[PDB]
């Protein structure tokens, strides 16, 4: 139970600081810029985890590995 | 194949509007705030199309109703 009530936690975390950086990203192409949203969203990369953040990173990596036809020595 | 690229399209919007009203309220919820989130967001709601907004207004509802017993509606 403690487990998922992490996974809850990190699943938010992950969710916010993706919505921030997003939205940030918006404003930045739309002119005017607010360097504010950067402040929270590098306070959930302090937030999560340090396993959870690698789970995230190697997410396209993982998507690329089971794209092919192959799954590469063996 | 038309419909599916406005599903993209539509889908894509949904969650830029959701990003953006979700990180203003993060912005709001932390003292000091930036209106001009709101007038991105706004912009996603013209461009979101009268049949796929009402889709996801009537999601909250659509759960309210799958959630029960019974299926009231006979």
């Amino acid at each position: 139970r403690a487990y998922h009530r992490r996974v809850v936690a990190q699943s938010k975390l992950a969710r916010e600081r993706q919505q921030l950086r997003a939205a940030h990203d918006m404003l930045q192409g739309a002119g005017h810029e607010s360097a504010a949203l950067e402040t929270l969203a590098s306070e959930r990369d302090v937030s999560l985890g340090a396993v959870e953040r690698k789970l995230l990173a190697m997410w396209p990596q993982m998507q690329q590995a089971y794209s092919g036809d192959e799954y590469v020595e063996i | 194949r038309a419909y599916h690229r406005r599903v993209v399209a539509q889908s894509k919007l949904a969650r830029e509007r959701q990003q953006l009203r979700a990180a203003h309220d993060m912005l709001q919820g932390a003292g000091h705030e930036s209106a001009a989130l709101e007038t991105l967001a706004s912009e996603r709601d013209v461009s979101l199309g009268a049949v796929e907004r009402k889709l996801l207004a009537m999601w909250p509802q659509m759960q309210q109703a799958y959630s029960g017993d019974e299926y009231v509606v006979i």
